[PDB]
DNA sequence: TCCCTAGTCTCCAGGCACGTGTCAGATATATCCATCCGA
DNA sequence: TCGGATGTATATATCTGACACGTGCCTGGAGACTAGGGAGTAATCCCCTTGGCGGTTAAAACGCGGGGGACAGCGCGTACGTGCGTTTAAGCGGTGCTAGAGCTGTCTACGACCAATTGAGCGGCCTCGGCACCGGGATTCTCGAT
DNA sequence: ATCGAGAATCCCGGTGCCGAGGCCGCTCAATTGGTCGTAGACAGCTCTAGCACCGCTTAAACGCACGTACGCGCTGTCCCCCGCGTTTTAACCGCCAAGGGGATTA
């Protein structure tokens, strides 16, 4: 018959049937609803899309197209909320936000 | 002849290094220093060059941050220069070596 | 054997990582306690990434069990394998 | 062994968002961790919340749920928003 | 009228309540405090006795950790007494701001 | 406005039991506020466990999971 | 026949496998996997109780409470490394005033 | 109900024939039990899924007793564990 | 490729509800004494 | 450095309500048996890691001003303890009383599973454009000068 | 109350290079479509414990004096850490040889 894929059939990007499989295979439950891997699809989706608006936003504030570790470094640690949900990652040749105490400054 | 000052070629590289995004520590050095560590648990190991790579990355990552704790602690002291009792005092507060 | 290479960690490299940490004096004696912690954080890694290879009947430290005895401390290495 | 990963979907993120702008190997193998990461730490507090109510089944409501307690803020009360969005549309065929 | 010197009584009260093990809030205002808190996420939630006083141990534990610090960075700063900004570098030091 | 509930003596026993010989006066407003920080983050944790097995009632054991997922895990009720 | 005397140990096996199959940790659960893990969850429950029967014999009393408890766990460097981020309700702390704090 | 009230009696009488545990106390160590269950099974599930086997044997858990327990900790709850695995498989 | 573990049937006994004496512990009261403050 | 005066230790009587010990019983653990698949074992390939040498040079070590910062000492004044009389709501003994947490019975959608079916996704291979380096110039900050 | 030499930093353009991106071949994992066992959704029931109220005692909070000690600013010493110049030196890059074992199947 015809196949429309479940991330077209639910209006995302990110693959609906990967990650069921990962949640299947993933030992988190016995059973694993219909809906769920959407659901799942979706939050991944809509958080890959707000770190990569402001890391094009942060490339964009360099004068480079391309996204580097640094640019991802300066977004998440940017943003409040992300730099709440990732207070305990290292991203790796991400470099530190800079920030001098007043104290020191002349 | 032309001398800065002992309070300004320390603001500056501080700027450079927060804006640049390399690691600060020799390779060599350091890999030497995690074989030499490792072989207390486990004789003719053979680290693998990514293995190396990410020990420094995340070694280097911790010991800024535990900088960072240790400059907010010796600021709260009324004072700029960092001393040994800094960093213990933010290890302490952090968790580590209660 | 090697002997005592923790000296590798040199202070203009504690110094670099100081300015980068946002350090504008350091004290002389910061340099031995560095070392120390540095020597301290690396054992704590090192013991579980060699723990990781030990319990998959291997002998080289692949960059997962570095990863993976980062994420056990709560450090989460990203990009890394 | 082929090695599976989210490349060619977060590029495609990337695209419908910035349409003019690439990225990197070390940012896209960092990409690829992040999702893996947030994917697990979903996983983990759904198949908690199926355990406590000794549930033997992760529906989104479990999904729904775990998000609302991991995601901090604003950035949840979007995600939900975004999942229910989703779902509602697999179910409509 | 006898007069104790500064200090003595309250080095007197951390002997006795560092040997102690009971909560230091009367329980009452605590769970009228859990109960408002609760009134911005749900309306007309119940709540068992038994919530309230894990919620008061979680959070007399989380004050006197707290407060060990607080002290520790007043030491730090070669002062007796703590201070709010000794709370403040205690919470950035620790990850909670 | 029940935070005021929690008294200056019971912040002073607190700190007393952290073992501190001397308060200053601001803290007892500070502490206040930390202290309705935490339990926010708390509860809202808790509520949303209940709310998940649709109970209008806030047990013991949903605040010892909003607990244990903010790194403080608590022993002595489940 | 218990497969806990079997093993010499005081925490069930049965109970452990059952929880171990149950509790969705793997698709299989070995045959020593329970007995093992019954073995190390008996050593450190007789680790913490004769912590807490050494300080209760100090606090002269015959009976177990959780300030005992609470003080074997705190005394102990590794008891309290490996539950450094664990309340103990109704536990109290471990007295510790600092020295600068003491008078002349 | 099921909790671990009567086995953590029998070693403490084990222990100490001539003491007592309260119920609070009680509670508190059927949680501890609980939680070192639960971290070291978790340890073990993650260590069996890094490397694709679909079994927890005494290896996994052994190795995850290494992982979590300290130094001292983890060396004597290792030789207990071994050795009531080769009671066990003896006898 | 083999031997170990999931799955099933049968059987029973050990471990969980339930009930009850009783002693470890909390409490009140007097006494003893370790310590702090002032000429 | 003793005397006076507080606030802990210490012993003794005196309730008392959890602790620990029998008892019923029932359901989950043990014992036997069966069947299929996860991984222990063996052999192989390449590839990735280790070891080592030669030439360059950025980086580290060492030495020397020398100025700023740690540190100690002094004076003050104000902010916090210590205590005492007053007020206020917490804690505990009842009561009701009903929302709803927890347990039981249908049976239905709901997810699992298996056999085709094929297209999205990955590995391999070009290739040209963004970016890194460099060489020079313009701009900006800084420090000894006034 | 500015000021100009000197050093650092940013900018502008040229050149090269390497890797991000695009495209095609080849899969095997996601999709369809059936049956089928059953988890829990729903309806119902029952007790139980959480909410509300009241009255009493009284511990505890609180307001007010009051002293005093200590937090803090100011001043002086000295010492030690930083900037800079000179001299190693070992990192580093490129290259080559070799073999241990990390992935693969049977």
């Amino acid at each position: 018959a015809k196949a429309k894929t479940r991330s077209s059939r639910a209006g995302l990007q990110f693959p609906v049937g990967r990650v069921h499989r990962l949640l299947r295979k993933g030992n988190y439950a016995e059973r694993v609803g219909a809906g769920a891997p959407v659901y799942l699809a979706a939050v991944l989706e809509y958080l890959t899309a707000e770190i990569l608006e402001l890391a094009g936003n942060a490339a964009r504030d360099n004068k480079k197209t391309r996204i580097i570790p640094r640019h991802l470094q300066l977004a998440i640690r940017n943003d409040e909320e992300l730099n709440k949900l990732l207070g305990k990652v290292t991203i790796a040749q991400g470099g530190v936000l800079p920030n001098i105490q007043a104290v020191l400054l002349p | 002849p032309h001398r800065y000052r002992p309070g300004t070629v320390a603001l500056r590289e501080i700027r450079r290094y927060q804006k640049s995004t390399e690691l600060l520590i020799r390779k060599l050095p350091f890999q030497r220093l995690v074989r030499e560590i490792a072989q207390d648990f486990k004789t003719d190991l053979r680290f693998q060059s990514s293995a190396v790579m990410a020990l420094q990355e995340a070694s280097e990552a911790y010991l800024v941050g535990l900088f960072e704790d240790t400059n907010l602690a010796a600021i709260h002291a009324k004072r700029v220069t960092i001393m040994p009792k800094d960093i213990q005092l933010a290890r302490r507060i952090r968790g580590e070596r209660a | 054997v090697l002997r005592d290479n923790i000296q590798g960690i040199t202070k203009p490299a504690i110094r670099r990582l100081a300015r980068r940490g946002g350090v504008k004096r350091i004290s002389g004696l910061i340099y031995e306690e560095t070392r120390g912690v540095l020597k301290v954080f690396l054992e704590n890694v090192i013991r579980d990434a060699v723990t990781y290879t030990e319990h998959a009947k291997r002998k080289t430290v692949t960059a997962m069990d570095v990863v993976y005895a980062l994420k056990r401390q709560g450090r989460t290495l990203y990009g890394f394998g | 062994s082929r090695k599976e990963s989210y490349s060619v979907y977060v590029y495609k993120v990337l695209k419908q968002v910035h349409p003019d702008t690439g990225i990197s190997s070390k940012a896209m193998g960092i990409m690829n961790s992040f999702v893996n990461d947030i994917f697990e730490r979903i996983a983990g507090e759904a198949s908690r919340l199926a355990h406590y109510n000794k549930r033997s089944t992760i529906t989104s409501r479990e999904i729904q749920t775990a998000v609302r307690l991991l995601l901090p803020g604003e950035l949840a009360k979007h995600a939900v928003s975004e999942g229910t969005k989703a779902v509602t549309k697999y179910t409509s065929s």
